[PDB]
């Protein structure tokens, strides 16, 4: 079971330096952005990564949430990545959860992170293009050094 | 140097219903995404029966990495706590590290 500790405000970027954001349909997508003007760093791009302590320690367990009119939390329920309108809870009685990911260092890329589902062991958050979209999806790990599941987390607090 | 984890305990045996503290000192290369917490028989400290508690994790940014410190305070050393497998847990994105202490073993 998990208990929530501290949280870090974070901009999450994919391999092409695009920024994660929650779109008008609660889809997690990525967008281009310059590092110069903070009016660009909109509320929908400012993520709250909350760290949890675990009774069975297996990794840096986190939730990823964002504060708009209401707070939304990233989920991988049924292996699809969505945002649920809910606050990350202080306690989680299970050993796994559709909102708990393990944040892992990329072994040969020192400042990059991968996010592994606790619910689906071996499945990771990944960026995939479809039409003109750059989507956040869940992918089973199938390739060593796969850059599609690597992210930079920039602290903004 | 870093990462690192060490637990220290009182050298002198503590009598029944005595008081004591366990010191947990870690180092992590991750200044932000690192935590330190205690477990006793695999349970959060705040879930255990008895008179005990852990203080805040203090954090200091050095030149080797980031030092994390957390104290576990045992207000009344009962047989149950004397036989408890206390575990300091360091967690960051690169690894999990644990150090375990059972007072009854250390003083045996
Ligand atoms: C230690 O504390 C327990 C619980 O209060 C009590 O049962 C026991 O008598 C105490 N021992 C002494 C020596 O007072
Ligand atoms: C910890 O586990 C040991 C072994 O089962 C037991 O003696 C002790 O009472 C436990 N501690 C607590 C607080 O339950
Ligand atoms: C204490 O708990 C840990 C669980 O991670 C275990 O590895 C260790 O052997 C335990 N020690 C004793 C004396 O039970």
């Amino acid at each position: 079971y998990f208990g929530k500790l501290e949280s870090k405000l974070s901009v999450i970027r994919n391999l092409n330096d695009q920024v994660l954001f929650i779109d008008q349909g609660n889809r997690p997508l990525f967008e281009d952005m310059t590092d110069s003007d903070c009016r660009d760093n909109a509320p929908r791009t400012i993520f709250i990564i909350s760290m949890y302590k675990d009774s069975q320690p297996r990794g840096m367990a986190v939730t990823i949430s964002v504060k708009c009119e209401k707070i939304s939390t990233l989920s991988c329920e049924n292996k699809i990545i969505s945002f649920k309108e809910m606050n990350p809870p202080d306690n989680i009685k299970d050993t796994k959860s559709d909102i708990i990911f393990f944040q892992r260092s990329v072994p040969g890329h020192d400042n990059k992170m991968q996010f592994e589902s606790s619910s689906y062991e071996g499945y990771f958050l990944a960026c995939e293009k479809e039409r003109d979209l750059f989507k956040l999806i869940l992918k089973k790990e199938d390739e060593l050094g796969d850059r599609s599941i690597m992210f930079t987390v920039q602290n903004e607090d | 140097q870093c990462p690192a984890l060490e637990v220290t305990w009182p050298e002198v045996e503590v009598p029944l219903n005595g008081t004591l503290s366990l010191s947990c000192v870690a180092c992590s290369r991750f200044p932000n995404f690192s935590i330190l917490y205690w477990l006793g028989n695999g349970s959060f400290i705040e879930h255990l029966p008895g008179r005990l508690w852990e203080g805040s994790t203090s954090r200091e940014r050095g030149s080797t990495g980031t030092q994390l410190c957390k104290a576990l305070v045992l207000e009344q050393l009962t047989p149950a706590l004397h036989s408890t497998n206390f575990s300091c847990v360091l967690v960051d994105p690169e690894q999990v590290v644990q150090r375990h202490v059972v007072l009854a073993q250390l003083w045996a």
